[PDB]
């Protein structure tokens, strides 16, 4: 019973947690690839300018 | 000689059941350290699951 409630109920959190430690970094990231088109989708300073 | 032993009879069978009066002691020593070793195994089972 222990082994159930100590583990199971624990991985509603864990769970959650699981996603959040990379998810915080994920978007770390993803204020980079997106904010990358200031440069990837500006190439008038080279190009069309 | 013959028509007396039944006079023994009873005095030697009331010691035979005073061996499993006796029998207390063996029986309670060995349900107190598998009971021990019981709470033991779960406490111990318990805490490091």
């Amino acid at each position: 019973d222990a082994r159930e409630w100590g583990t199971n109920l624990i991985d509603k959190f864990t769970g959650g947690i699981r996603s959040k430690i990379s998810g915080l970094r994920n978007w770390l990231s993803e204020l980079r690839n997106i904010g990358a088109e200031v440069g990837i989708d500006v190439p008038t300073i080279g190009g069309g300018g | 000689k013959k028509g007396w032993d039944i006079l023994t009879k009873s005095a030697d069978m009331f010691i035979n059941d005073l061996t499993s009066r006796i029998d207390s002691g063996v029986n309670d020593v060995r349900g107190f350290f598998t009971g021990l070793a019981s709470d033991l195994n779960e406490w111990g089972g318990n805490v490091a699951s």
